[PDB]
């Protein structure tokens, strides 16, 4: 995006369990607020 | 099929045993092709998820799958996807009249 031109960054998910974004815990694609998977990269 | 006799093998690496969760209660599957659709998957499991393909969002390894590929891209073939809800899109879909 603006930060990162066409480079996805993966300071950007959104875990939609915890409707707050994060910043997973990419080995498994959890989330570090409740380490469930429902995050998607923005 | 139902007397192909053509090969009665195709898939093999095919076929993918789509595993889908919803929120944390459920988790479901969709079994389908490797390759067969995505798109039209959507659309099937959108009332047995209560997800409409349109709203609907396959997330896997992060990743955002939707209908606008297909399964083998996302090699969903036994892994449980997840499901999610977001907000209504009314503003990046504007003139909610058709589907709407
Ligand atoms: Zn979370």
């Amino acid at each position: 995006g603006s930060m990162a031109e066409a480079s996805p960054h993966p300071g950007r998910y959104f875990c939609h369990c915890c409707s707050v974004e994060i910043v997973p815990r990419l080995p498994d694609y959890i989330c570090p607020r409740c380490e469930s998977g429902f995050i998607e990269e923005l | 099929m139902a007397h192909h006799h053509h090969h009665h093998v195709d898939d093999d690496d095919k076929m993918l045993e789509v595993l889908v969760k919803t929120l944390d209660s459920q988790t479901r599957t969709f079994i389908v092709g490797a390759q067969m659709n995505v798109k039209e998957f959507k659309e099937h499991i959108a009332a047995s998820v209560s997800i409409p393909s349109e709203k609907q969002r396959l997330i896997y390894q992060g990743r955002v799958l939707q209908d606008d590929k297909k399964l083998q891209e996302y090699n969903v073939g036994g892994k449980v996807i997840h499901l999610v809800e977001r907000a209504p899109p009314q503003t990046h879909l504007p003139s909610g009249a058709s589907s709407g």
